[PDB]
RNA sequence: AGUCGC
């Protein structure tokens, strides 16, 4: 992307279905949310043990 | 809590000795309008100026007075704490201060106990206390947020 | 003239080998040199605190003179060589070799605050709350 | 290890074909355990002597030879975080560089070298342990390589033409993380190409193909794409789990 | 007058010098010119708010460098000589500093490129061993050893323990220098037994520690 | 082959950026970065280590308590090229002979080569004597 | 193995609420005998002791190798020898055109007064690091050799390039100064170009 | 220990 580029696509938003399958940049976005929920559940599960 | 900090735009520290002969020529007309303070110690008082402005927009927003400020940190700091004030009529808010001393011992006695530092270095730590410490209006710590809502 | 068109051209010798070393003694634009107010300089080697790596000492006119420090640059270069061009009564050009590079700078003649008393304890109780007296105390 | 909840376990932005984007662990040491990306490389280390010699000979002065009072308008080098000199022309001298670099007078795969603008700097690396990457390289709006290149690859079935006559030819690079942060890479020569005034023309890389930021195991997994993220990779821990 | 004198007379005369920046190559070759009495010839063509100065190289030497001219108002550069007759003097100061161009920059890296080769060649690791059966011959006895047992089987051995007086006049030389020594100073200055030196320090003298179990002996001074 | 005048189609596509991407692993292949730094490694680092700057040297007392006419002996150490032989192995018999990988995980042997190095002793003592000089490869 | 970035200054704010920003180098001969050397320069925040000028967030210390306390910017500098306050400026921040980095500074330079030559300030920083010792000057040439070649040994390991370890200590500093104006960014903790 | 399972 080109430096400071706020407009949806270059900052998060993914505009196509998991049918239609994710552009390169839209499915590398769609990793770093994937990952909050995996780190999440390994976090959480440790201190609601506690 | 909003702190003086908040609503000052900006400050400066002058070496003006002579009131009468100002070094802002600019702001000579409010020395004018101020001789009739004591008059006879400014002999006494300190020959160091501080000068502020201050952020019109800040202070409608605080609907606040100028006298109300003045008020503030004269009571908040004493009686040792000279102020005077511009003219209300004007886009921008302008704050003059001068440190007043004890008078009468101040004759050099022994060596005069305050290790001789510059009275403007006080001067800075005056200010200091005044831009941290100084809470017109600041009824309390809460910190400086305060979000109003309404509710249907 | 020179202002308008000029063309010269002068032949540049090196001798084999020069009858003395050649040094650089640089000094700080800011301390703005006027050797024309010198009138007599010693210059020895600092030596007595513990010859030829040790730093310079410079000491210009008298006593009351300025006092200057020279310290030795690593090398004269590392990679390369610097050469002096100078200009000969024969109309010519002669180049000399560079054999060391020292830095000079300028010391006061009188100043000294010295920590050795209790300076250091001084600043334990150090409010910023004196400056000048402590100056005249010394 | 085993109580700290913590950033350097998610997924970083320069992980972009770096590291594998869906193959990290699905226990306790999720994203701290990753996996190198397919086209990923990872630089072996090399002597800085040979550029010293090249800026100071180029035009690069000395430090204790300049004044310092006079250094405000210059840009500063430094190689391998070690401030070598100062410059007052840093434009011709990184394309004059780079040129060298293209005509390998220094090792591709090792000398990094990036030009901070807004802060005057030249931050040139060549030490060991860099993740890096190759590139297409583009010129005035287009592509470098063209399709003779191509040729001779096919040649290559029974000729000496190689990937490193490729790296010769200068029409790819190698990129480190630090430096792919000043580039302007186009995604596909589809899109370089169409291009007019449908978001800029300042190009300066290509990728080689973009599904190649996905590592080892994750490339076994087809139309990666069309599944939910974390999908990916649980198959990525059962992949590298299966017989055979 | 004195050595530590810094002679002024150059300074005295305000004469100015020029610095000129050169790569080593040029300058290495100059180095075994010696003293030809020449390197080569410097030329200076002035236009209208221009200067344009270049150097040619000697054409036997060689068997055009563009100057660039730089600031040295930075700086106040000047020139000082240390003489091999012990001398000092200031011989000028720096109007100008300058740097040697190369006629081509892009293709001397060809040269370059070898020239560094040619200083810079540690060529190493580089190339196995193939294989090697030289964990050494095995002889009777170490070389040196035999050279060791040759020194033990020279003279030096047995130790001459007969004639008391004189090894009684040895310990009185002894303390002729100093009043005490280390036991193993007094074999060694003796060349006698340890048990006999101990049994005559029994009989004429004493003993004194120090420390740890750092001991000295003494012939009873008095 | 190319010239950058007659072409006018510099246009091509995904059949052959794999070709690019095929020359890629057909030259580096998937493992390359641990055996290329592994490589460097024994190319560049344990020679450069031994070619430090430790050269030892050892100086027994002398003199001791009486002395004179000189010789405190002197030696010192260096340290010069290394080499390393392929990986090898010697019989509980004493005889060497090539391992190979298989052989070493079936009998659990270590897959290690035997490393070789120049060693030189070296003396100038206090003055009778400074030649003798021994190069050795151990 | 993952590492970070050695030979390279980056600014830092972390927990402690009394260090606004530290600059952190880790400067290993990352081709010598790998040591370490972590030397931090860190901006003290919060307090003012009493009336001392109403703001002490200004007061910059500096973490050294092997020494037991934390000492001022300023102190090794005048180790370094340069004496001359200008020339200290000048090594900080070679564009003095600027009033509000001279500003941040001063009060740095109000703290150097105490000690104002570069043999008392060796003794400072020997008897501040070492194990006690009377000896005044030992002390001296003990801390002087740390200088040498403990602090910064990727800028050099001996006396013939002293000056250049003393122009790098000086761009922490000012790399530090940016930040603390804040027009500079605050440096990220994970950016892989600050990986090895 | 580390890898790994849910």
């Amino acid at each position: 992307f080109i430096k400071d580029d706020y407009g949806p696509e270059s900052r998060g938003f993914v505009e196509n279905s998991y049918l239609a399958g994710l552009t390169p940049t839209e499915f590398f976005f769609h990793a770093m949310g994937g990952r909050e929920g995996l780190i999440d559940t390994a976090v959480k599960t440790a201190e609601t043990g506690y | 809590h909003t702190t003086l900090r908040k609503v000052t735009a900006n400050t400066a520290i002058y070496y003006d000795p002579n009131p009468q002969s100002t070094v802002v020529a600019e702001d000579q007309e409010w020395v004018n309008v101020y001789y009739e303070m004591p008059d006879f110690d400014v002999a006494r008082i300190s020959p160091w100026l501080l000068r502020v402005e201050l952020d019109r927009k800040h202070m409608t927003d605080r609907k606040l007075t100028m006298e109300q400020i003045a008020e503030k940190i004269n009571a908040g700091f004493g009686d040792d704490l000279n102020c005077i004030f511009n003219d209300d009529n004007a886009e921008k808010l302008v704050l003059r201060i001068r440190i007043m001393n004890s008078d009468e011992n101040k004759m050099q006695e022994e060596e005069e106990v305050v290790d001789k530092m510059d009275d403007d270095v006080f001067l800075r730590c005056i200010e200091s206390n005044m831009l941290t410490d100084m809470t017109l209006q600041g009824i309390e710590q809460i910190s400086k947020v305060y979000m109003h809502l309404p509710q249907t | 003239g020179p202002s308008s068109q000029n063309v010269t051209e002068y032949v540049v010798r090196v001798p084999k080998n020069t009858t003395k070393k050649y040094n650089i003694m640089a000094f700080n634009a800011a301390d703005k040199v006027n050797f024309a107010t010198w009138n007599q300089a010693r210059l020895e080697r600092d030596l007595s605190n513990k010859p030829e790596d040790q730093p310079w000492l410079l000491r210009v006119n008298g006593k009351s003179g300025r006092k200057f420090k020279g310290i030795k640059k690593g090398g004269v270069t590392e990679n390369t060589s610097y050469y002096i061009f100078t200009q000969c009564p024969d109309g010519a050009f002669e180049a000399f070799p560079v054999h060391n590079w020292y830095n000079f700078t300028p010391l006061a003649r009188h100043r000294t605050l010295t920590a050795e008393e209790a300076e250091e304890e001084w600043e334990r109780r150090n409010k910023v709350l004196n400056h000048f007296s402590i100056m005249q105390q010394r | 290890r085993d109580g700290k909840l913590a950033k350097p376990r998610q997924l970083h932005n320069t992980l972009w074909g770096m590291v594998c984007p869906a193959e990290t662990p699905e226990g306790h040491a999720v994203g701290l355990v990753k996996n190198l990306a397919l086209m990923a490389y990872i630089s072996v280390g090399s002597q800085p002597s040979p550029i010293l010699e090249f800026l100071e000979e180029w035009s690069m002065e000395n430090l204790e030879e300049i004044s310092p009072a006079a250094i405000a308008d210059a840009t500063k080098i430094f190689v391998n975080g070690c401030w070598v000199g100062i410059h007052k022309d840093p434009e011709q001298l990184m394309n004059t560089l780079r040129k060298l670099r293209r005509q390998m007078d220094i090792i591709v795969s090792e000398v990094s070298m990036i030009r901070d603008i807004r802060e005057r700097e030249i931050r040139i690396y060549t030490d060991a342990g860099r993740i890096c990457r190759p590139l297409l390289i583009v010129e005035k709006q287009k592509l470098l390589l063209k399709k003779r290149h191509i040729d001779q690859l096919k040649e290559r079935e029974y000729n000496n033409y190689s990937w490193q006559d490729l790296v010769a030819s200068g029409v790819v690079e190698y990129i480190d993380t630090l430096e792919e942060e000043t580039v302007m890479l186009a995604m596909t020569p589809d899109d370089l190409q169409e291009k007019e005034v449908a978001y800029c023309s300042t190009y300066t890389h290509c990728e080689i193909h973009p599904s190649m930021i996905l590592g080892v195991c994750a490339s076994i997994i087809p139309f990666p794409d069309h599944n939910q993220s974390p999908r990916n990779t649980y198959q990525s821990a059962m992949g590298k789990q299966a017989m055979g | 007058a004195e050595r530590g004198e810094l002679d002024l007379t150059g300074a005295k005369q305000n004469t100015g010098v020029w610095l000129v920046k050169v790569p080593k190559y040029l300058s290495q070759q100059w180095a075994k010119a010696s003293g030809r009495g020449e390197v080569g010839k410097l030329r200076i063509a002035k236009t209208q708010g221009r200067t344009e100065v270049s150097f040619t190289l000697n054409e036997d030497l060689a068997n055009e460098h563009p100057f660039v001219l730089q600031s040295v108002g930075g700086q106040t550069l000047t020139v000082f000589t240390e003489s091999s007759s012990d001398k000092l003097s200031l011989e000028g100061i720096v109007v100008q500093r300058a740097e040697c161009r190369p006629a081509a920059s892009e293709n001397y890296m060809r040269l370059k490129r070898l020239q560094i080769e040619e200083s810079s060649k540690p060529v190493r690791l580089s190339q196995q061993l193939d294989k090697v059966v030289t964990t050494n011959y095995k002889p009777v006895a170490n070389h040196q050893y035999n050279i060791e047992y040759e020194r033990k089987k020279k003279e030096d051995g047995k130790r001459a323990r007969a004639d008391k007086q004189h090894v009684l006049d040895m310990l009185f030389s002894a303390f002729e220098k100093h009043q005490y020594y280390n036991l193993k100073d007094l074999v060694d200055i003796t060349k006698q037994p340890v048990v006999y030196l101990k049994e005559i320090l029994k009989e004429i003298g004493v003993q004194n520690v120090k420390g740890i179990h750092k001991n000295t002996w003494e012939l009873k001074p008095e | 082959y190319d010239e950058d005048d007659d072409e006018i189609t510099p246009d091509l596509w995904q059949e052959a950026c794999w070709i690019v991407i095929s020359s890629y692993f057909d030259e580096k292949g998937l493992v390359r970065q641990q055996l290329d730094s592994f490589d460097e490694f024994i190319q560049m680092s344990v020679q450069r280590i031994v070619e430090d700057a430790p050269p030892i040297d050892l100086q027994a007392e002398a003199q001791h308590a009486s002395g004179e006419v000189e010789e405190p002996p002197r030696y010192l150490l260096k340290f010069e090229q290394i080499y390393l032989s392929k990986p090898t192995h010697w019989e509980r018999d004493g005889a060497p002979s090539p391992m190979m990988p298989n052989e070493a995980r079936l009998r659990n042997l270590t897959y290690s080569a035997p490393l070789y190095v120049d060693i030189t002793k070296t003396v100038i003592k206090e003055g009778e004597e400074q030649l003798q000089t021994q190069h050795q490869k151990t | 193995q993952e590492k970070m970035a050695t030979n390279t200054v980056y600014v830092f704010a972390k927990k402690d609420s009394k260090y606004a920003y530290t600059g952190e180098c880790r400067s290993c001969l990352e081709n010598s005998s790998r040591p370490t050397s972590t030397i931090w320069v860190s901006m003290l925040a919060r307090g003012g002791q009493g009336a001392k000028k109403s703001a002490i967030g200004q007061r910059i210390v500096a973490t050294l190798p092997y020494i037991k306390q934390e000492v001022p910017i300023i102190i090794v500098f005048r180790a370094l020898g340069f004496v001359s306050d200008r020339d200290i400026l000048e090594h900080i921040i070679y564009d003095f055109e600027d009033p509000e980095m001279m500003e941040m500074v001063k009060p740095s330079l109000d703290e150097a007064f105490v000690i104002q030559e570069q043999n008392v300030a060796l003794n400072f920083i020997g008897s501040r690091g070492a194990k006690p010792g009377v000896t005044k000057e030992k002390r001296i040439k003990y801390a002087k050799e740390v200088l040498q070649k403990e602090m910064l040994p990727h800028v050099g390991v001996s006396d013939f390039c002293e000056t250049k370890k003393a122009y790098f200590l000086g761009y922490m500093v000012h790399r530090l100064l940016l930040a603390a104006l804040g027009r500079r960014e605050l440096d990220d903790r994970d950016h892989y170009g600050n990986k090895r």
